[PDB]
RNA sequence: AGGGCUACACACGUGCUACAAUGGCGCAUACAAAGAGAAGCGACCUCGCGAGAGCAAGCGGACCUCAUAAAGUGCGUCGUAGUCCGGAUUGGAGUCUGCAACUCGACUCCAUGAAGUCGGAAUCGCUAGUAAUCGUGGAUCAGAAUGCCACGGUGAAUACGU
RNA sequence: CGCGGGGUGGAGCAGCCUGGUAGCUCGUCGGGCUCAUAACCCGAAGAUCGUCGGUUCAAAUCCGGCCCCCGCAACCA
RNA sequence: CCUCCUAAAGAGUAACGGAGGAGCACGAAGGUUGGCUAAUCCUGGUCGGACAUCAGGAGGUUAGUGCAAUGGCAUAAGCCA
């Protein structure tokens, strides 16, 4: 297992777990849980083979991480490409989001060294 | 990410040229200082482009680009610097 | 063959033709006729006339003057 | 093996006339799989390759070794044959059975992208791909919970063209790469 | 052309800074031609400049040594520091930015 | 009119926030001061997941709203796992003022995700309703603070010696 | 167109006893620190180990050619 | 003292004559029996690196040979049990 990416947590509650199937934040995995018909909590060691599977399956209506992500990757390219600011960022490698530069970012320029602009 | 309020700008002084643009042609550019104001469906399948602070850079509008201000068309930004940008390229 | 492991079909083929936890058909894509692509085309492919979220119905008759609470 | 069952009954007596031979004897066919799983560097280690012949050890009933660097470029302490891989060279039965648990239990494994390379192919009737995971058969549905290490693949076949070894096995329910 | 300072950095601090100019060759036989930036009102009383006393002072030196034919000078910036400049500083340091830069850049 | 003040492998001064467990999260729950509001502030009620919008009592504030102030108190849950912590970054969508939120604003929702395990040579504020620590309001202000000015909550340790 | 020793990061020096880069110390760079800098203190970077070729899984380290530095040999009569 | 060349197609053979090696190693690097066959380049894939491996093709022995090099070596005088 599996539901999730072969994985599934575990003693977690569940509403945490799930969330490792990605795509899917605390809100969803309540829900989706729920829905499924199950819960939220429950320790996922707790649910049997068929309620998980029934979520799964429910889960679906959502894509799988590979894909979120990718769409994700492809945003960004796309962003670039297209060639907005963002474009330009990403790309790069920095901060797109408004943020900042002279401070801060770190996130991103990476660690840290001095300048040789 | 991010927004802004729905129904986006049109926008008039570009748009006194988009209705202008279709009957010309494309066989130059539109472009203009507007940016922001947004692409519209529209002023689409033409050159235009906008200033950016800076000189007018052009770019063709297909879509792909609605819902985009004319500005992100575009720079404004130059630097640099460490990043900036390609490695890749030569001048 | 110094057989180190036993292969065995039925626990693993039996009741395949359905998803479920230990056992799919098929892989995403393919058989599974999944789509993977990515597009753009924001608010023009929808109605341009979009509103927030309101007390009020479409084309109402009035609007409350703050002004007018004295 | 199944899969090779319905090959022979059903797309040999295709691929006779779509290639349009002189003789059934020129079909194409699978020879081997001969694998290597290359995780290289391990002399310095040794767990890891140990490792690398324990998930090989759950692939197939066949015994696990070791593959050897020949130009041996990185070095350790050893001269020329440091050890690198642990092979399991399958053919007929043993490398048909796998296949077939391909899209069937290892579907979290194999996915549209990481499909049959259509374009990988070649006249001599030579074949390789990654897999960049260990992907086991054990006697039930079961998973090691283990991960890190991958494997990586090597086919020969009776193919006479890179035509033919798009036309080999690809009826199945595999994925193919684009 | 670039821009010459005589700044320092070591003791308490600044013995300050500083001017930069343009100096151009022009076409053969046009001679020696003049111009500031920031003497409209900041350099600038007296100070117009500086300057062109320190040009003047600036053909007693060079690489070679003398006289100035290419060209045409022009005065783009600088700063004084008020308690320790005067007409400059002016600048004595404007035939240092000359003759400077004239060394790095060749003459 | 458009651009820039906001660019970017840097460094610093000053500020914020986290690394959790005398903490976080979900539910139940107690006790404030102060201040703004005549093209302005605003409950009940209605709509939406929500910013917010609609509808609309009240009022020029000892007459109203922010507002169950939060820390704190009751109950379940986490066991040091980079987490039930942190949530920079980053994709998508919605709300807002305004001529207009592209570079470059604010708010809300869904998703994603990194440094961080209490930090060197070193250093600063404070003697009690103080420090430490929790929340609130206003000027400025189309809109828009983690700064500034003011507010109330909980509330220490130690003071030999010179 | 001899012989012996030498050739290391900005700078001095260790090594090799046939190998597995980068040591020690001054300098440099940022930081703590000072009114500021010397300087103390904290931390980090560097480099075709003369060079091209040879041996080897691996060469600054072993070996040949070559370029450069220093010393020795460099007439008895 | 060994190998190639000096060396002149029976044979021997010089000069601080040109090049390279020898001061030991192996109880497996020995006997015997069965079988097997390369450097290198190309092709194919990726955690798989770098230019690194398994497989296939070309190459058709260049490799390998306890220790530099010539001669020799597949019926192997190479390699594995």
């Amino acid at each position: 297992a599996r539901i999730a990416g072969i994985n599934i947590p575990d003693h977690k509650h569940a509403v945490i777990a799930l969330t490792s199937i990605y795509g899917v934040g605390k809100t969803r995995s309540k829900a989706i849980l729920a829905a499924a018909g199950i819960a939220e909590d429950v320790k996922i060691s707790e649910l049997s083979e068929g309620q998980i599977d029934t979520l799964r399956d429910e889960v679906a209506k959502f894509v799988v991480e590979g894909d979120l992500r990718r769409e994700i990757s492809m945003s960004i390219k796309r962003l670039m490409d297209l060639g907005c600011y963002r474009g330009l960022r990403h790309r790069r490698g920095l901060p797109v989001r408004g943020q900042r530069t002279k401070t801060n970012a770190r996130t991103r320029k990476g660690p840290r060294k001095p300048i040789k602009k | 990410p991010r927004s802004l309020k729905k129904g986006p700008f049109i926008d008039l002084h570009l748009l006194k040229k988009v209705e202008k643009a279709v009957e010309s042609g494309d066989k130059k550019p539109l472009r203009t200082w507007s940016r922001r104001s947004t692409i519209f469906p529209n002023m689409i399948g033409l050159t235009i482009a906008v200033h950016n602070g800076r000189q007018h850079v052009p770019v063709f509008v297909t879509d792909e680009m609605v819902g985009h201000k004319l500005g992100e068309f575009a720079p404004t930004r130059t630097y640099r610097g460490h990043a900036a940008d390609k490695k890749a390229k030569k001048k | 063959m110094k057989k180190d492991i036993h292969p065995k079909y039925e626990e693993i083929t039996a009741s395949c033709s359905c998803g479920n936890v230990m056992k799919i058909r098929s892989t995403v894509g393919h058989d599974l006729n999944l789509d993977v692509c990515s597009k753009c085309h924001p608010f023009f492919t929808g109605k341009q006339r979009d509103v927030a979220t309101g007390g009020r119905v479409d084309r109402f008759n009035k609007r409350f003057n703050i002004p007018g609470s004295k | 093996a199944k899969l090779h069952d319905y090959y022979k009954d059903e797309v040999v007596k295709k691929l006779m006339t779509e290639f349009n031979y002189n003789s059934v004897m020129q079909v194409p066919r699978v020879e081997k799989i001969t694998l290597n799983m290359g995780v290289g560097e391990a002399i310095a280690d040794k767990k890891l390759l140990d490792n690398a012949a324990a998930d090989l050890a759950a692939i197939s009933g066949q015994k696990p070794l070791i593959t050897k660097a020949r130009k041996s470029v990185a070095g350790f302490k050893i001269r020329q044959g440091y050890p690198i891989g642990c092979k399991v060279t399958l053919r007929g039965e043993r490398m048909w059975e796998f296949f077939e648990r391909l899209i069937t239990i290892a579907v979290p494994r194999i996915r549209d992208f990481r499909g049959l390379s259509a374009k990988s192919f070649d006249g001599r009737g030579n074949y390789s791909m990654g897999v960049r995971e260990q992907i086991i058969f054990p006697e039930i549905d079961y998973d090691k919970v283990d991960r890190v290490r991958g494997l990586d693949i090597t086919i020969t076949t009776t193919a006479k063209s890179d035509e033919e070894g798009r036309a080999l096995l690809a009826a199945f329910d595999f994925p193919f790469r684009k | 052309k670039a821009e010459y300072t005589i700044h320092i950095e070591v003791p308490p601090n600044p013995f300050w800074a500083s001017v930069g100019l343009s100096i151009e060759p022009l076409p053969i036989g046009s001679g020696v031609q003049y111009e500031s930036r920031v003497s409209l009102g900041y350099l600038n009383q007296s100070f117009q400049n500086a300057v062109m006393e320190g040009v003047l002072y600036g053909c007693e030196q060079g690489l070679y040594g003398w006289k100035v034919t290419d060209c045409k000078i022009c005065f783009e910036y600088g700063l004084y520091y008020s308690p320790v400049s005067t007409p400059a500083d002016f600048r004595l340091l404007s035939p240092i930015v000359l003759e400077q830069a004239l060394k790095k850049a060749g003459t």
